[PDB]
DNA sequence: CTGACACGTGCCTGGAGACTAGGGAGTAATCCCCTTGGCGGTTAAAACGCGGGGGACAGCGCGTACGTGCGTTTAAGCGGTGCTAGAGCTGTCTACGACCAATTGAGCGGCCTCGGCACCGGGATTCT
DNA sequence: AGAATCCCGGTGCCGAGGCCGCTCAATTGGTCGTAGACAGCTCTAGCACCGCTTAAACGCACGTACGCGCTGTCCCCCGCGTTTTAACCGCCAAGGGGATTACTCCCTAGTCTCCAGGCACGTGTCAG
DNA sequence: GATGTATATATCTGACACGTGCCTGGAGACTAGGGAGTAATCCCCTTGGCGGTTAAAACGCGGGGGACAGCGCGTACGTGCGTTTAAGCGGTGCTAGAGCTGTCTACGACCAATTGAGCGGCCTCGGCACCGGGATT
DNA sequence: AATCCCGGTGCCGAGGCCGCTCAATTGGTCGTAGACAGCTCTAGCACCGCTTAAACGCACGTACGCGCTGTCCCCCGCGTTTTAACCGCCAAGGGGATTACTCCCTAGTCTCCAGGCACGTGTCAGATATATACATC
């Protein structure tokens, strides 16, 4: 089996236009996007973690690999997501 | 036993922690993972998915029609300022072109 | 109608529009032929052939962009090959 | 005792002047075409000697789409559309 | 006495094709890199050999996009290279 | 106001290197403006590289990465 | 330090036993031959994960050389590679 | 007791390389020929460019090979430019290149 | 197994092995001899051959005559050379009119 | 009178694939063999007979067929015997 | 009536004779010269029907090979008829 | 007498085939010649190869070693 | 570090006139020169090639004249004098 | 003297002479040139070479003497290169 | 240890012209002559055998070798005294 | 109980038994018969008998004592039978026969 | 006048004297095919005549190409000191290919055929 | 205008190609004599380099003999016609000698011997 | 006419090139077990072959707007000098923090039993596309 | 004349439900490496006097980019022809993709010893200095 994201890309469409569908082109192209994203930042928090000699990639790897490859204003917002989300994990 | 509760929903997140916590173990980046890779990471994708997904809604809007195309993408990768940025060596097949044409070649 | 009258309308026309422009079928033999030279017995799927087909073209579109812009620079607006080899090596191609 | 012989003529000059007139170009020198095909040649060329090479590290006989992707990835021009 | 223009242009350009020292000087650079770097932390300190790395980067870039410019610059069928022969080079570079 | 230390002689002189062999008068500002960016650029990367190091000196190796990442691999420093 | 210095002067002695190198210019030969090093275990390794396979033999290898390497120094280094594995086995 | 390197026939250190291979999460598994061709491969690639900067280094007839020497090595070969197209080498300089417009 | 089957060859690598021993060329033959020999038989007959289809192809015809081995060997450069000497039956000449004698 | 057609019959038929061959052609193959069989194996004896060796080995044929055939036909010929002794070895 | 210029039909010869491949000296006479001229190295020979092809192939090529070293040699001597000098040439540079 | 069984039209043929347009008509006299010479020395070998093998008929074995020894040698008709 | 740079004079115009000289020739064209060296040239590479060749089949690194003697053997042009 | 009186004394000469007439070092380092290109580091016995001059002025005599008939067919006296290209296609190397 | 004719061809000329010294580069030239008429000889005689697919190589194949590869003058005189010498030593 | 020489039986200066081994060692035929080295050394002694003959005449026709390789050049390429044996071969210090072509000596 | 030829010496390994084993060639007889012999007829080709203009080759003209002669200069040839790479020989032994045998299926000679070629003819186009 | 080349179409045959029998030349398992792959020595002659020598290498002036060109002409070969003869096809004869066979032998390869022919090594004188 | 870089002889001082100790990285050998090589299959989607009509492609016309070759011009920057300033050098002085050794315990690699979240499939019904006509630019 | 806009037809794609199975979850031990504590010794920052190479401001001269002008020729807009693209129907079989058996290849482990990496050395290759030649404009 092919496993792919298309179910969470549409659940998220659902939560900013509520009226609109998608297309299969539209959504190969959205499943191709994550793929590309996620295989750029693990790179970078690989590389990150192998200099320092340390043998592990925690959350301040994704963060640093984060504010290295994103803009900005998209890292700004991106690292008050992720932390966010790990503080509420953490205090679950 | 407790009864499960998916690790995205104690995130608050719709994409899937467990999916992105193996691809990140077997994808041979580092020989130790620790849990506050997967929850993050997968936080910002849905944060880049959602952002994108914005803009292209209201393309479609202005197109008057139902359903979101790649030509609707296009329009809003190559209309932000910063996610051209990012995006800015990939072509999106069935795009196209933002309407562009230099003042020069227009009449008086 | 003047001329160029037209031209900016086909500019307007293809730009609104989203289809591929080559004849598929040349294009395909082209693919054909040009194979045959790393080797022989080569066979193609279909999706192939259009994967080539939208690579050629947006690389040629990004490639009429830049020749454009050196035109204009060169106070011209009549795109000639010189303004093609020199976007070629800005390029570093 | 089939084989093939040139189709360079294939690219027909209106497909070029489609292309170039989705770039916007207004005014074209007829001298254009011909350096135009050569161009497209050296890419294809390019491409495809990549695309056997990762077909033939496969055995394969078939040329996939994803044989193109990869090429054109390593190459560094990312194509999104066709999987992978 | 007095060479025409050009001429000990063209020894300046045969000279510093033909030596190989670095030609920004080394304390204005490490005082410039000190300003820009603590506006993102206060309070840094480098290493001697990083600021003749950076020295090192900085002069090869900047002959890189000269040699773009004055490519841009003949086309124009000028000799004189112009700020928009730059910003076209940084254009078609993809860098603007 | 350190940026006056690149001085028109600096500029002048990498600009006989790429083969320049007639300077506008306007290009120097232009010329301090682009250089100005690709510092910037180069720090905020060799900086990060230092805070995750929770170093505080910053070390040549972090420039190098910096600029390999950013693809413009140098050799001479290290490896 | 681990370093390639020992080889690049053995080497050098073959090629030009009279002459001798700089430390700059084999600290430039020691991270020419890191970055060719990681392109070509770079590749190997998407080479194997696109056929789904797990091991990198000899195959990768040669198929890494033939996609980075202009097509002059392609056919020479493989020949040299596989007249070593000959050698060898 | 015997080196690998010597059953090769090869200067460069095929132990090392197996090593660094194993160490560096390239793959789960290194197949036992792997780096003697890696090894056989740098060490073609090392001598190409040591010959010719020795030749650089006797036009100049010194016989300390410097950067200088490495710079005139790549960037006059048409196959090691295409190699090293995107890579800055310290003290190296620039070619005599003056275009043609230029000169009187 | 026959050894030609071993050496993926088609020519009769017992035959040609048989015929050195018997031919008197000298007092002992090495296993190397034959298989390398019989491999160059080969090669060279169907380099000939593949230039000789051509021709008839040409021709239209479904079959080889003198006449296109002919066209063969005195077409290829080199092959010319190998058999400079050698004249073949019913095989005529290549179409050849010094151009000062045309009008 | 022991022949070579039956092997040039299969050679023709990997070369092209509807076509026959006459028995004059047949004939001027069947003496083409014969031919340059005995040119090589005088070659490859003299070759022994000069180092005052018994023997003809394969070094033996390679040098012959070096010095009978042209330039790139030797070649050819070389990367065909030395692939054939090696997968036969 | 109709007349062709001279020369205009003996290129038509050469283009008709070197396309076919029969051959072209008189089967019967020359069985009986070669039986001539064995007659004086022994008498009452016999000869097998496919020796006498094998001869008249060998004299024909023999011939031709001859005629085109001929025709050379009379091309060098700004000329376009063959004459017995330049056969008696030819042969002594062949070393006949 | 029958050297004269050669005609003046079968040296034309031959002569058209090795492209000659033109000849002069001396040349008849003197390609009997030459024939014969050649003629003689490839009998004289065949009756030698004959009379070693005690045999009454000529073969086209004997033609083709004779044209072999003369070092011109002869495909299509066996050996 | 030594490589020859080419001898293509030492063969002086004086030797080919003395040998030319010995063939009957009153009279030499200016232009002969030229093609007379080439000729030579394509010569001895043709001898030497067969020369080099025993030298390595024998092993040797020295070349000997009974090389020389069986290079022009083979190619026909038999040599008296310098071995039997 | 008038022409040719000299170049006839010359032939009477070194049709009676029988020394090499090619310049022994010269020859010497033209095969040294040469051969190294098949292989670097080549040693020559010294008889080697003097039986490679021999070769070498006897076939350049020998073709010299063609030469000169496919000059006097053509009338002329002076040798000319097509003397020496039709030479050589007759004899059949060219 | 080298072998030669360097004895015979000094005993045969001798019988011609007692007088007269040869020098060693003829003397060597005599041996290579001698090597190369051999070879012909033995070579063409072994041709003849297997063209009649005999094994052996008698007086006839010799004598059909002499008059094959030498001129006709000397090929009578040559076959004379070889077979003059051949009845005395038979006898 | 006594020993005496093929050649002297055959009445031979050559060497009957060196010739007989020579062909045994060269691989020629898997047999050889009795008759024929004899008659290859009577050939080979007549050919050697009548070229040192002409050599010797060319001697004497110089008042030289002593026979050289021009000597030799003189007797092969001055007898019809030998040239035409001996056409393929050059023979070292021979130089060439003094051969002014007609038409080229003046008028 | 000086050293290459022409002679003299030791000695060892190549040849000759004799007996042996067994198989390559000489022999007598046969078969039969393919070679030499004769004959008819028609009709392709060769032979003999005509017409004539395009070729071979004999002549005058001409301007330049290189043969002959000199002063400059350079490096090929000579005698020599020096070394040591590798050519050439002795010793060890073991990797391998010459030669046997029992076995059997790959390639040759034969019959049959059926369809690709060749033989046949008619109409369209090229080219002189 | 109209002659020859081309091209399109139909008839029917004899050659290539398939199947078949079958037998002899290729295969596998095997021993063992050896010569050639490797180890070591050692002493030739090849390459590097020094100074001296002057024969030959080199550039130049210059003079007229030679190759290339235009022109003519006449005679002989090419293109065409009518006659006629022996080539070519095909049928019927028949017998010489190529090609095969079974018996036989006398010729040559193999072996041990021992002794002397001629091949290194020393010499000097008379041809150059 | 006269200023640039090239080349020759000499000093001298430290970077290269060598030699030493020794230790931790590699090699020799045996072990366990699973990633890849293999023989056989299915079937789909690729390449084969045909008709027809009609969009597309091709060939010609007309011609005036573009490319680009020319003369003019005034100012923008290369060249050259005297003034002055601070980058580079040798040195004294310190101590922040970079780099190593020691302790131990917070945590994540890997197992297992469990089970429901996501994929492949059928169905459909309505949003889109295909179609056409009339108004406006 | 072309773009726009308003209206009708009907189909094949997105979207719902469905089966179901395999990849996520929870409870758990334990080897460790990395978080913290302490040391200590490098080299970075701070400060001093000396040096003179470089930087700076200015004069000035003419070479260069920008402008106006012309012209001719070549594609752009339009027409008629014609050809092979495009659609769609019918064939069929090669090779992508899957499977069950098997093995021989590589990771794991203990060893011990020597390769090469710190630490000590000194000399000859080079830079530097002085001298001066001839190439260039």
């Amino acid at each position: 089996r092919k496993e792919s994201y298309s179910i969470y890309v549409y659940k998220v469409l659902k939560q900013v236009h509520p009226d609109t569908g998608i297309s299969s082109k539209a959504m190969g192209i959205m499943n191709s996007f994550v793929n590309d994203i996620f295989e750029r930042i693990a790179g970078e928090a690989s590389r990150l973690a192998h200099y320092n000699k340390r043998s592990t990639i925690t959350s301040r790897e994704i963060q640093t690999a984060v504010r290295l490859l994103l803009p900005g204003e998209l890292a700004k917002h991106a690292v008050s997501e992720g932390t966010k989300a790990v503080t509420k994990y953490t205090s679950a | 036993r407790a009864k499960a509760k998916s690790r995205s929903s104690r995130a608050g997140l719709q994409f899937p922690v467990g999916r992105v916590h193996r691809l990140l173990r077997k994808g041979h980046y580092a020989e130790r993972v620790g849990a506050g890779a997967p929850v993050y990471l997968a936080a910002v994708l849905e944060y880049l998915t959602a952002e994108i997904l914005e803009l292209a809604g209201n393309a479609a809007r202005d197109n008057k029609k139902t359903r979101i195309i790649p030509r609707h993408l296009q329009l809003a990768i190559r209309n932000d300022e910063e996610l051209n940025k990012l995006l800015g060596g990939v072509t999106i097949a069935q795009g196209g072109v933002l309407p562009n044409i230099q003042a020069v070649l227009l009449p008086k | 109608y003047r001329p160029g009258t037209v031209a900016l309308r086909e500019i307007r026309r293809y730009q609104k529009s989203t289809e591929l422009l080559i004849r598929k079928l040349p294009f395909q033999r082209l693919v054909r032929e040009i194979a045959q030279d790393f080797k022989t017995d080569l066979r193609f799927q279909s999706s192939a052939v259009m994967a080539l087909q939208e690579a050629c073209e947006a690389y040629l579109v990004g490639l009429f962009e830049d020749t454009n812009l050196c035109a204009i620079h060169a106070k011209r607006v009549t795109i000639m090959p010189k303004d093609i080899q020199l976007a070629r090596r800005i390029r570093g191609e | 005792r089939k084989v093939l012989r040139d189709n360079i003529q294939g690219i027909t000059k209106p497909a070029i002047r489609r292309l170039a007139r989705r770039g916007g170009v207004k005014r074209i020198s007829g001298l254009i075409y011909e350096e135009t095909r050569g161009v497209l040649k050296v890419f294809l060329e390019n491409v495809i000697r990549d695309a056997v090479t990762y077909t033939e590290h496969a055995k394969r006989k078939t040329v996939t789409a994803m044989d193109v992707v990869y090429a054109l990835k390593r190459q560094g021009r990312t194509l999104y559309g066709f999987g992978g």
